[PDB]
RNA sequence: UGCCAGCCACCGCGGUCAUACGAUUAACCCAAAUUAAUAGAUCCACGGCGUAAAGAGUGUUUAAGAAAAAAAAUCACAAU
């Protein structure tokens, strides 16, 4: 979201946010299926999944979003650009 | 079983292709008069294809046959042999409007 | 609020799944009813690429034998006398008298295409159509 | 309360219910025209595995395909008239254009049949008002606008999570519609036809809602 | 019962085979003021204009001898992935349905 | 104090209202240690080569390799 005030940014960018949700199905609710590898654009995610004691290594912004999703127990490797939206 | 399904048949409906007004005939240099047919009377240069409409072969042939007839002295170079000006126009152009 | 995903699932999945999730706490009409009786292929989004190198469509063109012979009738005869009415469902047009008669005398085991043309050209004239041919 | 229940849950136990299995059959559809699609050079690729073949440069659409999918739109459009809910026709075509308000009008169902205006799904609250009832169902006539492009309206109700009826002609495209049904939308038996089924489908369902409403009331 | 496949092979628009030079029956459903809309019966209608003979002959309702060129008018012009289409049909008016 | 005096690993700070200099007050962090300097450990590409560094002006053979399933050498036009 995007406004001449900070503020204004923030408020636009929530309530817009509720509107796409996805659903993230969890295996046994704390780790993803199984693992993943996708390059998106100039991006490459790299997750593997864990066992049940193996908490959240990862960049920290998929930490973050982890930890909203419920995804307790991940390794994710991220590689070429870091651009954050992408 | 059914027999009313489609057969994989070509088309039998499908038209010939048209032909230049040359295919199979036989250009020969020696004959002024059909050359003569491709040129223009003013100037004596080569219709184009656009102009003549003949199959890219046969205008290559014509252009060929042309420009041999011209140095072996058949043919004039720089004007339409004024004896061919009132033989049949096969050609699209229009000058005089 | 909802999911405005268009291209992330159908909106069957999408809907279904945000309730699973516990954000939208009403189910909505029409799932019930699509639950009930479900659509033949899931809508989910797709993007049409361009097909590209050797690759071609599979779409069949529909001919019969009946064609083969109809070509004939035209280069020949031309469109019929009685023009054509595509509005009337059982409409046979000369073409198609010409047609069942050479499969009729097809039947009696001529061979020759010469002979099941002209034969049937005639068994028309029978019936009193004029073939007015063509040069 | 319970009943209510009941009233809402009966319906979908029969496959049939209102009996809309007679209102049309492939020779039906074929009289119409239906299966008559636009030249192959216009083919839109997800079409296809809709197609019977192509005749002399047309696409002829298979009928028992149509025939298959109309039953299943047709139920659909039903038990949502059934459940009292908001049904939208869509098209922007201007031929048919007063054709289907008028058909609209007659069921008691809304059309959009002239230019839609930007933001009017996805934005609701601010082009109709401070609250609104979206529609329950979408059906297109015709699923293009008049510049050849798909109608917004699909990409929108996807958005939006509204099931979409709709008749995808040989050129349209199909992804994003909930319950396609191929055929001809662009002649005029075709056209009056669907609207017709899609009117019959609607009355016989508010009808059928009245009586076992009735029935309901009677029980006590 | 009747399989579609049955059905299409018998039709008349099956029958008629390549559109090209044929002779046809239309109906005008529609009129704009030389311009007649006519329903042939294939697709979509075509358009010709009300000839000089006979002009107040023609009215909706009217029935009309076309001889049918193109079925649908549609080209791929430079530059495009797919056809055009100009939703007409390409006819020639002949006289009006000689009865 | 005023683009001076000075500061910084990198971005940078200092031109009269400096949380960046110098000192004070408060705080933070390590702790019998704490900073600085220098050497290591670690770190490059199983990635790339139209426009960013990069397909070498052209073809043939040598060496070396691949053969991994199905076939082919060949006819209007301005090679030399
Ligand atoms: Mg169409
Ligand atoms: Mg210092
Ligand atoms: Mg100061
Ligand atoms: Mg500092
Ligand atoms: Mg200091
Ligand atoms: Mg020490
Ligand atoms: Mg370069
Ligand atoms: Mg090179
Ligand atoms: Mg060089
Ligand atoms: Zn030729």
């Amino acid at each position: 979201g995007k406004a001449t005030e900070r503020a204004d940014a923030f408020r636009k960018a929530k309530n817009r946010a509720v509107h796409y949700l996805h659903y993230i199905e969890r295996y046994e609710d704390h780790t993803i299926y199984h693992d993943i590898s996708l390059k998106f654009k100039r991006t490459h995610i790299k997750m593997k999944k864990q066992p049940r004691g193996y908490g959240l290594h990862c960049h920290r912004a998929i930490m973050t979003i982890c930890r909203l999703i419920g995804i307790k127990d991940l390794y994710a490797k991220v590689s070429g650009s870091v651009n954050m939206l992408n | 079983s059914n027999e009313d399904l489609p057969v994989p048949m070509e088309n039998p409906y499908k038209e010939p292709l048209k032909k230049c007004i040359l295919c199979e005939k036989h250009v020969d240099y020696k004959n002024v008069q059909l050359l003569s047919q491709f040129i223009s009377p003013f100037t004596g240069c080569i219709y184009g294809r656009h102009i003549t409409g003949l199959c890219g072969k046969k205008q290559k042939e014509i252009t060929k046959a042309i420009k041999r007839a011209q140095i072996l002295g058949f043919m004039p170079v720089t004007y339409k042999d004024p004896a061919y000006l009132k033989d049949p126009k096969v050609c699209n152009i229009k000058y005089r409007e | 609020a909802g999911s405005r995903l268009e291209t992330v699932g159908s909106i069957f999945s999408r809907t279904r799944d945000l309730i699973r999730a516990g954000v939208l706490k009403e189910k909505p009409l029409w799932l019930d009813i699509y639950n009930a009786f479900p659509p033949l292929r899931e809508p989910v989004f797709r993007r049409p690429r361009l097909r590209y190198g050797k690759a071609k469509a599979a779409v069949q063109d529909i001919f019969y034998h009946e064609d083969r012979i109809r070509a004939k009738f035209y280069s020949a005869y031309g469109s019929g006398p009685k023009a054509f009415d595509l509005f009337n469902p059982n409409f046979k047009s000369t073409c198609q008298r010409f047609v069942e008669k050479y499969i009729e005398l097809q039947r009696l085991g001529e061979t020759d295409e010469e002979k099941l043309f002209v034969e049937a050209g005639k068994a028309l004239l029978a019936e009193g159509v004029t073939l007015r041919r063509v040069g | 309360n319970d009943l209510r229940d009941r009233i809402l849950s009966e319906p979908l136990k029969h496959a049939d219910f209102f009996n809309l299995k007679e209102l049309f059959s492939v020779r039906s559809l074929f009289d119409a025209r239906v299966h008559l699609g636009h030249k192959a050079g216009c083919r839109h690729r997800f079409m296809e595995p809709y197609l019977f073949g192509s005749r002399l440069g047309q696409d002829i659409i298979d009928l028992e395909q149509t025939a298959a999918h109309l039953q299943l739109a047709l139920n659909f459009t039903a038990h949502v008239a059934y459940r009292e809910g908001i049904i939208l026709f869509v098209s922007r075509h201007r031929q048919f254009a007063h054709l289907i308000e008028t058909t609209a009008r007659d069921c008691g169902e809304y059309a959009h049949t002239r230019y839609f205006k930007g933001g009017l799904l996805t934005n609701a609250p601010l082009l109709l008002g401070p609250g609104v009832r979206l529609p329950d169902l979408i059906i297109f006539l015709h699923t293009l606008n008049n510049v050849f492009e798909p109608h917004v309206a699909v990409r929108d109700a996807a958005k939006m999570n509204i099931p979409t009826v709709g008749i995808v002609d040989t050129n349209c495209n199909p992804a994003l519609i909930t319950y396609p049904v191929p055929g001809n939308d662009d002649s005029p038996p075709a056209v009056r036809l669907f609207c017709r089924l899609f009117q019959v489908a609607i009355s016989r369902a508010k009808e059928k809602r009245r009586q076992v409403e009735a029935l309901y009331r009677l029980q006590g | 019962v009747e399989s579609f496949a049955s059905m299409l092979r018998h039709s008349p628009l099956t029958q008629m085979g390549p559109a090209k030079n044929k002779l046809v029956i239309g109906q005008i459903f529609h009129i704009v003021e030389d311009d007649l809309y006519i329903d042939f019966g294939g697709k979509f209608h075509c358009v010709c204009k009300r000839p000089e003979v006979d002009g107040e002959k023609y009215q909706k309702g009217t029935r009309v001898r076309l001889r049918l060129l193109d079925l649908e008018l549609t080209s791929r012009f430079l530059g495009a992935t797919t056809d055009t289409t100009i939703l007409e049909a390409d006819a020639v008016l002949l006289g009006l349905q000689e009865s």
